[PDB]
């Protein structure tokens, strides 16, 4: 009973998400300039093929609030597989739990939405 | 049904305070992020501030930030919005509502009525 405000955004090509310094954090306007820190979280569904062999579907990249999430206990920065960390200049180093997360149940995900100029890697969209 | 009420609303002159109530009704209170946002005339809803369940983490719009306080009082089911300062430009309808991301939010119906808040020289 817990997830992330936003979409996702799938990895379509063997690039991994990375966003250049100062990118990549989802608009939120319930929300102010010190709250504009997270990390997304790689997951990676797997499911039987046609062929029968199971076999790992495209991963997608889901987005937390610095101390919200599977990672909330880790700090901004640290080194962890399938975690980047994203942050808008003038953003705060302090957990945000007044944010949280999503309780899938009462609410639905909103659409992951990037400002104009953000770039992306190869094999990623965004709206 | 979740249900949250909006008081204490008021007229001031510029430079005065309100305290701004809300009372919640129908969920544990406690688990819950809040957020107050507000809507001026002929304007879109505002955010104006967040707080977590337990009651120590915070932020605000910069239009508010250093003027306005959020609290919080688990013990009695209420949020609230201690305001100083009070700017013409604060003039508006508070609403309170548990937290949820938005991107350009506008009003809810579940919000209820609100709370009106004047500020003007003529009060």
């Amino acid at each position: 009973a817990t997830a992330s405000w936003f979409t996702a955004l799938t990895q379509h090509g063997k690039e991994d998400l990375k966003f250049p310094r100062g990118q990549g954090v989802p608009i939120n306007t319930n929300s102010s300039p010190d709250d504009q820190i997270g990390y997304y979280r790689r997951a990676t569904r797997r499911i039987r093929g046609g062929d029968g062999k199971m076999k790992d579907l495209s991963p997608r990249w889901y987005f937390y609030y610095l101390g919200t999430g599977p990672e909330a206990g880790l700090p901004y920065g640290a080194n962890k597989d399938g975690i980047i960390w994203v942050a808008t200049e003038g953003a705060l180093n302090t957990p945000k739990d007044h944010i949280g997360t999503r309780n899938p149940a009462n609410n639905a995900a909103i659409v992951l939405q990037l400002p104009q100029g953000t770039t992306l890697p190869k094999g990623f969209y965004a709206e | 049904e979740v249900q949250l009420q909006a008081s204490g609303g008021g007229l001031v002159r510029p430079g005065g305070s309100l305290r701004l109530s809300c009372a919640a009704s129908g969920f544990t209170f406690s688990s819950y992020a809040m957020m107050w946002v507000r809507q001026a005339p002929g304007k879109g809803l505002e955010w104006v501030s967040a707080i977590n369940g337990g009651g120590g983490s915070t932020s605000y719009a910069d239009s508010v930030k250093g003027r306005f306080t959020i609290s919080r009082d688990n013990a009695k089911n209420t949020l609230y919005l201690q305001m100083n300062s009070l700017k013409p430009e604060d003039t508006a309808v508070y609403y309170c509502a548990k937290y949820q991301a938005a991107v350009h939010q506008e009003k809810e119906d579940y919000w209820g009525q609100g709370t009106q808040v004047t500020v003007s020289s003529a009060a």
